[PDB]
DNA sequence: GGGGGGGGGGGGGGGGGGGGGTTTGGGGGGGGGG
DNA sequence: CCCCCCCCCCACCCCCCCCCCCCCCCCCCCCCC
């Protein structure tokens, strides 16, 4: 991200992102007072092709035909639209954990209103509590051409 | 008012399209006028930013682009155009365009610095300006291979041809330009987050230090990417031919080069001392230690799983704390109690030069490409064996003079420059026996060390700490050198008595002085302790008489403050802490200078699982001297109970009970 | 040399781009001044071929509407001065803005004062010639212009929306500068510029001025989206000229600029700093039936031809061999009668209802498939993938407002339009009795959740039915060849009555013409592109009397324009026609003769006469239409009476 | 040459102000009656 | 066996928090013993 303070038009740039929409803490310009006030500046930030899949355990799988386990995945740049529902699919990818971002405070969001944890700063009173995610990085299946030429310029 | 800024933009922006562009008939080609726009565009540098002091310009120039858009284009194809020239022998014209996009670079590159006198306007504008200067050098290095390198070393060729005589004073100053061209491209680096402190901070701190600009990473800006273009250029040829041609205008920004090629790149690295995944094995298994270790310090069940252990003291009362594993083991109970306070002792804190060995983290290094650690080594060696005595002795017998003026960077640079090659040529001919000490011969002349002492001496007097650390490492190369050609062999005992009473008093004051000053400083003093102290013992004006100078409490807290920090120093400087406490402690018997508590929490710190490496030789030091020194705190205490109170202060300075505390009869 | 205020530069320095991003290339003011300057000189020189300038007759027509709007052609500004092509198709949001006051300077130009008359000009981004689908778009996307197709899937009120508005710090002397309004957020305020620090905040009540706004939903085409798929959506915003220029369950192509802002939901949501998006409109097109003044003159030159109702006829469904009264029959309906009200006591169904029931393998599904490509407002429901409120109407509580509110079903979005209804013997008899109301008093009467109102649905319905069982049976009445009852069919006021009979040498003939319509359709068979254009209206020609997209355009001028009269029509004629109709109508199986199929005769009359652009009906035209009548009836029959009823009857038609 | 006192910076505490915290309709599945 | 029914599912005060201000402590520098 790329922000711009109000007070004085000097530019931030390359903010690293966490969970939450993340803003500057201090302005760069010592002739600048400024702390958390901020125009995003569109053109300069980078954003990246995103998409959460919800994926649940194999039919054949699930030990006695009950009901299946579920989890969440995310996909990202290139890897995005690939896959399908009701489409049964190997990912690879990191395992993670995603906080309640509301929980851990958001611009124009209150925090929602078994335990968390607590005595981190960003919390204060509140206690926080992870999801676990799969971000993948390569996704497949594991379960038409109208003219010669472009299809035999597939072929081996 | 802030329309004079958009109108001097307005105009800016003009002049970047009367310079020129590409020709659809794809090749720049330049304007009409376009040698009077770039002499416009040089006098907007001078009637406005140089002669206000404002900066405005060279914000304008960088939001405009001319430099990468124009300049660069011009100066590649006119060097394109005078490379096919050579080979098959209106340039009289063209050349004039070329020198003046040179000067224009010169100038948009020149070294930024912010100081009181500067105006608010350009301590303002310093960071945004440091960016676009990134984004210069990286377009300086990448384009075409950096071509444009070339061109520079073909317009300085242009003048190297004529006689020595025949380089007029306008041809003086275009080879120093040159020089500077190259001198700011590789000076150019990022710059430093620089934040208002009226306004409280926030409950986070800063968010990032990152000042890149977003089309630039650290990578591009890299000493390689400077190695490869500067090679496939031939710079590195261009600066040694010049070198060995010295026969000296020139010769300050020509040290000055070396200079910003050595200020942060450590000759170690050039040496060696599967491979890669082999040693990554390594460093992993050391990491694993510290898994095992925060692994025994953690619990086997759930965070709420948590029963209370009391600490029921000798006293007949209790404490309480949480933690499983402390529950079965008292050291990480009491250790936990003491984690638990709240309260911390409050610490009090503590620029025209740029980062160098003088201030960066102690364990930092340019992991350099192979091909690049060749190409690098192999040129300053080239160096070495060409330039450096020769360089060395005028630049000397230059500042021989004019020390009263010598501004604090340019000593600070000549300190450096002469630590860094004797360094490197002492470590490369430890390596190579084809390498010689007589290669960097200047060094040991006279001159040399009487203007090492000059620097130092006044730069002590005058309390300038950051020029002072400076000719302490000067000093600490020096006397390196020294003790290596008293082995190898008369100049040696001629320094041995030039450096008698108030120098070395002085050398006796930096480590009294040391514990005040950044790690990097007390790093420095150790160092030079270490070397002055081999090198009296290698001569031995009384030696118990030198080194009683410094067994004093200063220099104590210096090196305690200096070993505080064990865990981020390396075995060596470990090895050179212990083997200076080997020295009072069981050679000079000054024992009880050693008796405090500080000392105690620090070995202890340090031979902790979670401590030093198990198999570090370092710790085999500390394990023998804490045996040795365990044994003697022992003794003392069992002939003087009074020490139970004495080990938690400074010892007595009144002698009339000193005496006895020290001794104890 | 110059002065700043005017300083200005070649266009080759405009492509010579060198600021960084393009949007810091177009606010550099010596830029903008000279792309003002350069889309000004393109809109007053760009011209026709016939030299005729585009934007001063298109800045000419815009003044006569009193619109707010300009058709700027996309592939002209790409012809001439291509750079502003490319910075606007970079750059949409900036380089809008410079036009939209280039073109006001232009349109002041050429009508003085039309700033009285619309304070602001919008150029509209005809002819993008690059297109995505909603699946298509991406980061790279965003805030580009896009070209975009889509069906309007929920369209929201017409509201007011803030564009220029000051505001009232409650500190200090309050006025704040007017601030600007996007499509994606509230205003922000950080601190009040006078007392430059935080306080209260309130729009000001004089200087504030209000804009037209409309989000819509824009979901995948259902002819598009792949197999294995949800359809994709994305929230469309129109403003100003732009409201309502388009209606639910309608195809639309879309130029706007894809742009995203941040949203605590999404995020809140999703657990990571995802953003949402729109596509803030530029411009909307409906996606033919739009005619010009020598079609105009084509259409009344061709219809006085004494033959063109027969043209016209054998020019429907041209690739279906035979079934010359299923043809005549969807030629009365798709120009339909005229409807009628006596001095506002008796409105009257001027739509007129066919049912093509028969046997299978009889077309009757491709001439409903015909006539869904050829009119201007249709819809195609079969079966049982109709409901009875999918078919009239129906109501949803809506999830902005919470309130219930209607939404139209096929009979109100075939308003003024034919409905198609395929396999009308196999819809639940509970979604067949929607039909009554709307089929004959043209109209649905919903009183559902506290709405209680009716709706206009002027539609005429075609229907495709198979026989009980499975196919025709001619040994028994109508009545029970179908399951349907005397009401549904008394409406459908003309019946076909189609069967597969085994008969050589009509086998023949009908085979031979499928088999070379099949070659005639097969895929391989004054630029390439013009030539094989030319080669196929030949083919086009090998069967149509009439070209289809001439036809298309002469259905909707007749329908619009032309409103045919009985002037002196035969009436004895016609009543002793119904009266025998009635009287041979007595068998109990037969096909109903009722009133409303004495007014078929009236309608249809109307519509021959309406095929013929013909103010008055004449005598051929209503013989024409009792024929019809007349053989409907006959052929409902049992074959044990039809020759008798024939015989009877032909005093009426052949005097024709 | 060391210790006290004066002066300036930096950190922590305390107070004050502000914002947040069920009915109706429709489709499809599933079961029962003619 | 087929169709209809009916059942399901779904759309003003008090606490936490943050900002601002004032005092106190700790270090450094200079003078006195
Ligand atoms: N006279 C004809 N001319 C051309 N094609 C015909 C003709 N009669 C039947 N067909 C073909 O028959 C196929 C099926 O037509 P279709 O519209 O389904 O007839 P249908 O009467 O509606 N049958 P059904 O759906 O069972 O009631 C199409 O592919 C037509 O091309
Ligand atoms: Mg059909
Ligand atoms: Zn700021
Ligand atoms: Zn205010």
């Amino acid at each position: 991200a790329s922000f711009t303070c109000d007070m004085c038009r000097a530019i931030v740039d390359n903010v690293e992102q966490s969970f939450k929409y993340t803003e500057p803490t201090f302005c760069p310009n010592p002739s600048c007072e400024n702390r958390a006030f901020w125009t995003l500046n569109v053109t300069r930030s980078r954003f990246l092709d995103w998409q959460k899949v919800r994926i649940q355990e194999n039919a054949n799988e699930i030990p006695t035909g009950s009901m299946p386990r579920t989890l969440d995945v995310i996909l990202r740049g290139d890897s995005v639209e690939r896959a399908k529902p009701g489409d049964r699919c190997k990912f690879t990818g990191v395992e993670i954990v995603v906080p309640d971002v509301t929980q851990l405070g958001l611009p124009g969001v209150k925090p929602s209103s078994n335990s968390g944890v607590t005595g981190l700063r960003s919390l204060g009173v509140r206690d926080l509590t992870y999801k676990i995610s799969f971000l993948a990085c390569h996704v497949i299946s594991i379960g038409n051409e109208r003219d010669q030429e472009v299809f035999l310029n597939s072929l081996s | 008012a802030d329309f004079s800024l958009t109108v001097l933009r307005a105009r800016i922006a003009l002049l970047a399209t009367a310079i020129g562009g590409p020709d659809y008939t794809p090749p720049y080609k330049l304007g009409d006028d376009c040698l009077a726009c770039l002499k416009d565009l040089k006098r907007w540098f001078k009637l406005v930013d140089d002669q206000q002091k404002r900066w405005d310009v060279a914000m304008a120039v960088a939001e405009y682009r001319i430099l990468t858009d124009d300049l660069l284009p011009i100066l590649i194809d006119w060097e394109n155009k005078c490379s096919l020239a050579a080979k098959l022998a209106n340039k009289a014209y063209y050349d004039k365009i070329a020198l003046n996009c040179l000067q224009l670079l010169v100038l948009m590159t020149w070294p930024l610095i912010v100081t009181e006198q500067s105006s608010s306007n350009q301590i303002t504008l310093y960071g945004e300006l440091k960016k676009h200067q990134l984004v210069y050098k990286k377009t300086i290095l990448s384009m075409e291979s950096g071509k444009v390198l070339r061109a520079a070393i073909r317009l300085a060729l242009d003048v190297i041809k004529i006689d020595r005589l025949s380089r007029t004073p306008r041809d003086n100053m275009v080879l120093k330009l040159v020089l500077n061209f190259f001198r700011n491209v590789i000076a150019i680096e990022p710059g430093e987050f620089t934040i208002n402190t009226k306004k409280s901070m926030p409950k986070k701190g800063i968010t990032s230090i990152d000042t890149l600009p977003p089309n630039v990473s650290m990578d591009d800006i890299s000493l390689n990417t400077v190695i490869s273009s500067f090679h496939k250029n031939k710079v590195f040829g261009f600066l040694l031919t010049l070198t060995s041609s010295l026969s000296d205008f020139i010769n300050i920004p020509l040290l000055e080069i070396m200079f910003y090629f050595t200020k942060d790149v450590n000759q170690e690295l050039l040496f060696p001392r599967t491979s890669a995944g082999f040693e990554l094995s390594k460093l992993l298994q050391k990491e694993h230690q510290m898994r095992k270790n925060v692994i025994k310090h953690t619990s086997a069940r759930h965070s709420r799983f948590g029963g209370l252990l009391s600490i029921q003291t000798p006293d007949k009362t209790r404490l309480t704390v949480s933690g499983s594993q402390a529950l079965v083991d008292e050291k990480i109970a009491l250790q936990k109690l003491d984690d638990s306070k709240k309260w911390n002792k409050r610490i009090i804190k503590k620029e025209g030069l740029p980062n160098s060995l003088l201030n960066s983290q102690t364990g930092k290094a340019i992991f350099f490409t192979e091909s690049n650690g060749k190409h690098f080594k192999e040129f300053i060696n080239n160096f070495i064996d060409s330039g450096f005595n020769i360089l060395l002795h005028s630049v000397t017998n230059y500042f021989t003079t004019e020390q009263d003026r010598m501004v604090t960077l340019e000593q600070v640079e000549y300190l450096l420059f002469f630590a860094w090659f004797v360094k490197y040529q002492l470590l490369r001919s430890k390596i190579d026996n084809s390498a010689d000490i007589k290669q960097v011969s200047e060094a040991l002349k006279e001159v040399t060390f009487i203007l090492v002492s000059s620097l130092l001496r006044s730069a002590y007097d005058l309390k300038n700490w950051t020029v002072t650390h400076a000719g302490m490492i000067a000093f600490n190369e020096l006397l390196n050198l020294v003790s290596r050609t008293k082995a190898a062999q008369d100049i040696e005992f001629i320094v041995s008595r030039l450096f008698s009473d108030e120098r070395i008093q002085l050398l006796s004051n930096l480590p009294k002085i040391g514990s005040k000053y950044s790690l990097q400083f007390m790093k420095s003093c150790i160092e030079l302790t270490h070397s002055v102290l081999k090198v009296l013992e290698q001569y031995s004006v009384n030696f118990q008489k030198v080194q009683a100078n410094y067994m004093t409490e200063p220099v104590i807290e210096t090196y305690i403050n200096f070993l505080e920090r064990f865990r981020e120093l390396e075995d060596d400087s470990i090895k050179k802490v212990f083997s200076f406490f080997h020295r009072v402690f069981v050679q000079a018997k000054e024992q009880a200078l050693l008796f405090r508590f500080d000392l105690i929490i620090l070995l202890r710190e340090m031979l902790s699982p979670d401590g030093l490496d198990r198999m570090s030789r370092s710790r085999k030091y500390v394990s023998q001297f804490s045996d040795y020194f365990l044994a003697r705190l022992k003794k003392r205490l069992k002939k003087s109970p009074a020490w139970f109170v004495g080990l938690l202060f400074p010892p007595l300075h009144n002698s009339e009970v000193g005496f006895y505390q020290r001794y104890g009869e | 040399d110059i002065d700043p205020l005017r300083e200005e530069l070649t266009l080759e320095s405009l492509s010579n781009v060198k600021a960084n991003s393009y949007s810091e290339w177009i606010t550099q003011p010596n830029v903008s001044r000279t792309i003002a300057r350069e889309l000004k000189s393109f809109l007053l020189e760009y011209t026709d071929e016939t030299g005729r300038s585009v934007y001063g007759a298109r800045i000419r027509t815009l003044g006569e509407m009193n619109s707010e709007s300009l058709e700027v052609n996309y592939r002209h500004l790409a012809e001439s001065k291509a750079i502003l092509a490319l910075f606007l198709a970079k750059c949409p949001e900036e380089m809008l803005k410079i036009f939209d006051l280039v073109a006001m300077e232009a349109t002041e130009l050429h009508y003085p004062d039309y700033a009285r008359i619309h304070s602001e000009i919008h150029v509209r981004i005809s002819d993008f010639p690059t297109i995505y689908s909603l699946r298509e778009l991406r980061e790279s996307n965003l805030s580009s212009l896009v070209r975009v197709t889509g069906v309007v899937t929920r369209r929201t009120g017409v509201f007011p929306q803030l564009k220029y508005v000051k505001f009232n710090c409650l500190k200090c002397g309050s006025i704040l500068g007017p601030f600007f309004q996007d499509s994606n957020e509230e205003i922000r305020i950080s601190f009040c510029t006078n007392c430059k620090s935080k306080g209260p905040f309130r729009v000001n009540g004089e200087k504030t001025v209000y804009r037209n706004y409309q989000r819509v939903t824009l979901q995948e085409a259902p002819g598009t989206v792949p197999p294995g798929r949800l359809p994709r959506h994305r929230e469309v915003i129109l403003l100003a000229d732009l409201v309502d220029v388009s209606k639910p369950g309608e195809e639309v192509e879309v130029t706007g600029i894809y742009k995203n802002n941040y949203d605590g939901n999404l995020n809140a949501k999703n657990g990571f700093p995802v953003f949402a998006t729109i596509i803030e409109a530029n411009s909307i097109k409906r996606r033919v039936f739009s005619w010009t003044e020598e079609e105009e003159r084509e259409f009344r030159k061709i219809s006085r031809d004494r033959g063109i109702i027969d043209k016209i006829i054998s020019s429907m469904a041209p690739s279906i061999y035979g079934h010359r009264d299923i043809k005549t029959a969807v030629a009365c309906s798709l120009f339909g009668g005229v409807p009628k009200n006596v001095n506002g006591k008796h409105s009257i169904r001027g739509d007129i209802n066919v049912l093509l029931l028969g046997d299978p393998g009889t077309a009757k599904s491709q001439i409903l498939k015909y006539v869904e490509k050829t009119a201007h407002r249709a819809v195609f429901a079969t079966g049982q993938g109709a409901s009875a409120v999918g078919l009239t109407a129906s109501v949803r509580k809506d999830p902005i407002t919470k309130e219930w509110t209607l939404e139209g079903g096929a009979l109100v979005l075939a308003d003024k339009g034919v409905c198609l209804i395929d396999e009308f013997d196999k819809m639940n008899d509970q979604d067949r009795t929607s039909i009554h109301e709307a089929m004959e008093q043209q109209s649905i009467s919903i009183s559902k959740a506290g709405i209680v109102t009716t709706l206009q649905a002027r539609c005429s319905i075609i229907a495709a039915a198979n026989p009980n069982g499975g196919r025709y049976n001619s040994t028994l009445p109508l009545a029970q060849n179908v399951s349907l009852t005397e009401p549904i069919l008394s409406r459908f006021d003309i019946l076909c009555v189609v069967r597969d009979l085994v008969d050589e040498e009509a086998d023949e003939r009908l085979a031979t013409f499928v088999v070379d319509s099949h070659v005639r359709s097969h895929p391989e068979n004054l630029n390439a592109r013009q030539r094989r254009l030319q080669r196929q209206r030949k083919k086009e020609e090998e069967i149509s009397p009439i070209p289809q997209e001439l036809l298309m355009k002469y259905i909707h001028y007749a329908r619009t324009k032309i409103y045919p009269k009985l002037h002196q029509m035969d009436m004895d004629k016609v009543s002793r026609v119904y009266a025998d109709l009635r009287r041979e109508s007595i068998s109990t199986g037969s096909f109903p003769i009722t009133v409303r199929h004495l007014e078929s005769i009236l309608r249809i009359a109307e519509s021959f006469a309406k095929m013929r652009l013909s103010e008055f009906v004449s005598s051929y035209d209503l013989d024409r239409a009792i024929k019809v009548v007349v053989d409907s009836f006959v052929d409902a029959q049992k074959v044990s009476v039809r020759r008798q009823l024939r015989r009877s009857f032909a005093i009426y038609t052949l005097g024709h």
